[PDB]
């Protein structure tokens, strides 16, 4: 089929965009995880309070690992490059582009376009133009074209899939595995998580690991040790939900 | 300028502007540094000037042989209402008029052409697949580095370019635009298919089969070997839109092309049909009986 070409493609893209796992040593002085994981929150609230196609804050991660895999910055400028991130990958997914103007109103007018624009070219050339790059999403669909479940049930592990993969995007796990098994794990963690609540009705779960790195051709350890971060990531939301108090 | 590419030679001027070629340093490679101008919005970059080269990139990964690859892409200068963006690019030896010209065959041969063509229709079908359609398909944007490749070029590029007419130039040399690509503009992707056929027989084995001016010129030109179609095969609508004013008729294929073969010619046909629907496939060309 044209299921198998595409696929080989995507794959072979998916590495030409893949960040550096190293790159919190290598390549940033300033830049700690810790302070990745409050720009990708910021902007995984700016898509969800500007409604944007899901896929924009997973594409805006991955332009902004790319990035820091290729330049150092500084602290003070990383929100900035969030918010480029964001510019770039709504002009890639979305009918209607976010607003530069927009983008920094929720800076609370920290930044400015004239800094965004700047960034752009930044972005966009360290990137060697290189954007209409893969996200879990796109694969998400493919699995879920390959899978026995009615257009009911599809919906609902589509649902809890892509909350996954945002679970993931804000953590470091995202820099270290592709989308594909980002949106492996999340399937997989989706699946078998609606097994259990209703039985006897998304069996499809029934061996989905081995099935999915089958597609994938990886390691279906990794699929498994994927699911396991995910699973746990989602646990970490309970501190989160709370703690919001003191 | 600036790129961390060394120019040398300059392989081109026209309609992409001048195309000149360079070698990759730290590879020690060579490429072929062409360029253009973009408007400097408020919103940054053209939005659809980086979805149209994010595309073009979103290709090397395909690795098809019979189409160039978009190596790397770089905006240059930004100035208040203008960004100039450096495309680097693939870099082929020579063209397919380089390629007919230093021509040692005296008409020949047929499976340097069957071959040639089967593989032409190749990057094609792909660019097509991928959603792509050519404007200024011809034999400077046909090209073979050596040993034989026919790696397809300026792809897509009409969208990038289309503020080129702020230059409202330049060669426009349209020996080769569908009967619609200016009796209307329908851009189209089977317009990108008539192209074909005149390539096709400007092989046998001489220059342009259509070479003109006047679109309407050229448009009569064309119905002089096809035949003008009676209605309804007839549209609209704009840009002196000529109805039908001199009347023809059916005229032989091989006869002012020596010479398609029992099939050449029949094929040919079926490329170049008026009727854009009942036209022929990308595909469907490539696999009949003519090979």
């Amino acid at each position: 089929l044209l299921n198998d070409r595409v696929l080989r493609a995507m794959l072979k893209a998916e590495e030409t965009c893949a960040p550096s796992v190293s790159y919190f040593k290598c390549v940033q002085k300033e830049v700690l995880p810790s302070m990745r994981k409050i720009v990708a929150t910021w902007m995984l609230e700016v898509c969800e309070e500007q409604k944007c196609e899901e896929e924009v804050f997973p594409l805006a991660m991955n332009y902004l690992d790319r990035f820091l895999s290729l330049e150092p910055v500084k602290k003070s400028r990383l929100q900035l490059l969030g918010a480029t991130c964001m510019f770039v990958a709504s002009k890639m997914k979305e009918t209607i582009p976010l607003t530069a103007e927009k983008l920094c109103i929720y800076t609370d007018n920290s930044i400015r376009p004239e800094e965004l624009l700047q960034m752009e070219l930044l972005l966009v050339n360290k990137l060697k133009w290189n954007l209409a790059a893969m996200t879990p999403h796109d694969f998400i669909e493919h699995f879920l074209s390959k899978m026995p479940e009615a257009e009911e049930n599809k919906q609902i592990i589509r649902k809890h899939a892509q909350t996954f993969v945002a679970l993931c995007a804000t953590d470091v796990k995202f820099i270290s595995n592709p989308p594909s098994m980002v949106a492996a794990g999340s399937v997989v963690a989706a699946v078998q998580g609606l097994n259990l609540r209703s039985p006897n009705n998304f069996l499809s779960y029934y061996r989905l690991t081995r099935f999915l790195s089958r597609v994938i051709k990886c390691d279906p350890d990794c699929l498994r040790a994927c699911q396991e971060q995910i699973e746990a990531l989602l646990e970490s939301s309970l501190r989160q939900a709370q703690q919001n108090m003191d | 300028a600036t790129s961390r590419y060394e120019p040398v030679a300059e392989i081109g001027v026209g309609a992409y502007g001048t195309v000149y070629k360079a070698r990759d340093p730290h590879s020690g490679h060579f490429v072929a540094l062409k360029s253009v101008r973009v408007p400097n919005g408020e919103e940054g970059l053209p939005i659809s000037t980086v979805r149209e080269v994010a595309l073009l990139r979103r290709l090397e990964a395909f690795e098809h042989p019979n189409v160039v690859r978009l190596m790397d892409v770089c905006a240059t200068s930004r100035t208040d209402r203008e960004i100039k963006v450096t495309l680097v690019f693939e870099h082929v030896d020579q063209d397919l008029r380089t390629y007919l010209d230093k021509a040692p065959p005296p008409g020949l041969p047929a499976e340097t052409i069957k071959d040639l063509m089967r593989q032409f229709l190749r990057g094609l079908d792909f660019l097509h697949a991928n959603c792509i359609v050519h404007r200024d398909l011809k034999p400077e944007n046909i090209l073979v580095t050596s040993g034989g490749t026919v790696k397809l070029a300026d792809f897509g590029l009409a969208r990038i370019y289309s503020y080129q007419m702020a230059l409202a130039p330049v060669v426009v040399t349209l020996w080769y635009r569908a009967p619609e690509v200016l009796l209307q503009s329908t851009y189209a992707t089977p317009v990108d298919m008539w192209s074909v056929g005149c390539i096709f027989a400007e092989m046998f084995r001489r220059k342009p089969l259509f070479c003109g001016n006047s679109e309407a010129d050229q448009l009569g030109k064309i119905f002089d070997l096809i035949g003008l179609p009676p209605e309804d095969d007839w549209p609209r609508d704009v840009s002196l839109p000529r109805g039908a004013f001199p009347p023809r008729g059916p005229r032989p294929v091989q006869s002012v092309v020596p010479e398609m073969e029992e099939s050449g010619a029949q094929l040919l046909l079926e490329m170049l049909t008026f009727n854009p629907h009942k036209r022929i496939s990308a595909f469907r060309a490539l696999q009949h009986s003519y090979l």
